[PDB]
């Protein structure tokens, strides 16, 4: 058999590869994993800088 | 006392429960001691004192 022929793809691809939508899809989910690991980060960031603040006991002396 | 405003009785009804108990205050301008009502900063005090 010739390397020439290229093996049987035809399981795996698209309706046209269309490359404006390929990545429209991929990207989308992509950010989303982005802003809601920059969100969840910020939260978690700022619970342990929060408990550095005056205590309960200390504000009612205040 | 503090921890019961919001929960279960309101900061004027809390006021009242703990002024009923009497605290050790610091002692007076001869060093004898004093006596205090409480106030919301204290503890809820126990029945004996050992
Ligand atoms: C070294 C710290 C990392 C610990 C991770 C352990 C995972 C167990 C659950 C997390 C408990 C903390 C919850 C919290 O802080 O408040 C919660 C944060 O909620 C979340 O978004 C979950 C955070 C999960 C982490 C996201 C991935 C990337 C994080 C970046 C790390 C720098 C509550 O949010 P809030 O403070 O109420 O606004």
């Amino acid at each position: 058999k010739s390397t020439y022929r290229t093996p049987n793809f035809d399981d795996v691809l698209k309706e046209n590869n269309d490359a404006d939508k390929g990545r429209s899809y991929a990207y989308f989910m992509v950010g989303a994993m982005g802003l809601l690991s920059s969100a969840g980060a910020k939260s978690t960031v700022e619970t342990f800088i929060s408990s550095m603040t005056a205590t309960a006991d200390v504000l009612a002396m205040a | 006392w503090r921890t019961l405003v919001g929960v279960s009785h309101t900061n004027e009804e809390v006021r009242n429960m703990a002024e009923e108990f009497e605290y050790d205050d610091e002692p007076d301008e001869q060093g004898n001691p004093k006596k205090r009502p409480g106030k919301l900063s204290d503890y809820i005090p126990g029945p004996y004192p050992n």
